[PDB]
DNA sequence: GAAGCCACATCCTCTG
DNA sequence: CAGAGGATGTGGCTTC
């Protein structure tokens, strides 16, 4: 089984989601031991390419990311300047300073591919 | 830095660099940073003596010394029987940040 | 081998015994199984999560999907967690879409793995 | 003070 | 055989 049978249950009951569940902390976590010119350019040219990695820096929990089902509401560089706009254990759910390679973002669970998913059952 | 507390290598072997009476075993060469190595062994046998390990050869102690490479202390005059050199531009980023 | 629990029932994982050395030919290769039929081929990465450092540098991170067991030839744990401290290291599985099982208190990378001390 | 660091120790291996 | 190097125990020394 792809999900859980109570996917917006656990969503809503695990200590792991509510604590993803608010806007966190998050920073790009790729290339760690390489200048901070190579991480600008690696992280701007793979969000383009609809890929990368960020990670919850206060929880300590990471991921790697994909843009996609190139986009446009999945991978966004005019919302602002300086910076861009899964099934996580059985629960499908949905910025960074492309200077900084930091900033904030959280988890929202999705009913449309909770239904799809569940549906495939 | 730990090195002022607890005795080194880079930071023993140079007081018999520095020092005129122990070129018997060693000597700077050159104006650039050098160094020779006059007893293999008996260089050794002083940083057991220190070290309080009798064991001690220059197999070991070399060891020790080819770690420094990856670190940027020193480096080696390729080919040359037992000369190698310190990196103090780096010394300094090893000793201070930026 | 042996196998645990993850926090997506879906796949489990190796037990990575409770302390270890930073960078160290792992006591028992990663095996990484696959419940649910996924493609023979599809790639594997761990990435290694705690509040401090919070993705420590890992060395044959990547592995390859096959007969419905993902291995790694032998992952090593460089960047270390701290004291007390261990990694809650995510698990990816590259597919349309990916999916992840988070892993908490996975293993404590200390310089030190624990000598009579 | 065990729990993490640290900077060699001691080791057996290649490969020029 | 020197010389770079992985692996793994070792002992002194800061840090919780």
């Amino acid at each position: 089984p792809r999900v859980v049978p109570d996917q917006r249950s656990k969503f809503e009951n695990e200590e792991f989601f509510r604590k993803l569940s608010r806007e966190c902390e998050i920073k790009y976590t790729g290339f760690r031991d390489r200048p901070h010119e190579e991480r600008q350019a690696r992280f701007q040219n793979a969000c383009r390419d609809g890929r990368s990695e960020i990670a919850f820096v206060a929880t300590g929990t990471n991921l790697s990311l994909q843009f996609f089902p190139p986009s446009r509401e999945y991978v966004d560089l005019e919302r602002e300047a300086g910076k861009v706009y899964m099934i996580l254990n059985g629960v499908c759910v949905i910025w960074i300073d492309l200077q900084r390679l930091d900033g904030m973002g959280c988890l929202e669970f999705d009913e449309e591919r909770a239904q799809q998913e569940d549906a495939l059952a | 830095m730990p090195g002022s507390g607890q005795i080194q290598l880079w930071q023993f072997l140079l007081e018999l660099l520095s020092d005129s009476a122990n070129a018997s075993c060693i000597t700077w060469e050159g104006t650039n940073g050098e160094f020779k190595m006059t007893d293999p062994d008996e260089v050794a046998r002083r940083w057991g003596e220190r070290k309080s390990k009798p064991n001690m050869n220059y197999d070991k102690l070399s060891r020790a010394l080819r770690y420094y490479y990856d670190k940027n202390i020193m480096t080696k005059v390729h080919g040359k029987r037992y000369a190698y050199k310190f990196d103090f531009h780096g010394i300094a980023q090893a000793l201070q940040p930026h | 081998a042996e196998l645990v629990r993850t926090d997506s029932p879906n796949f489990l994982c190796s037990v990575l015994p409770s302390h270890w050395r930073c960078n160290k030919t792992l006591p028992v290769a990663f095996k990484v199984v696959a419940l649910g039929e996924v493609p023979d081929g599809t790639v594997v990465t761990v990435m290694a999560g705690n509040d401090e450092n919070y993705s420590a540098e890992l060395r044959n991170a990547s592995a390859v999907m096959k007969n419905q067991v993902a291995r790694f030839n032998d992952l090593r744990f460089v960047g270390r967690s701290g004291r007390g401290k261990s990694f809650t290291l995510t698990i990816t599985v590259f597919t349309n879409p990916p999916q992840v099982a988070t892993y908490h208190r996975a293993i404590k990378v200390t310089v030190d793995g624990p000598r009579e001390p």
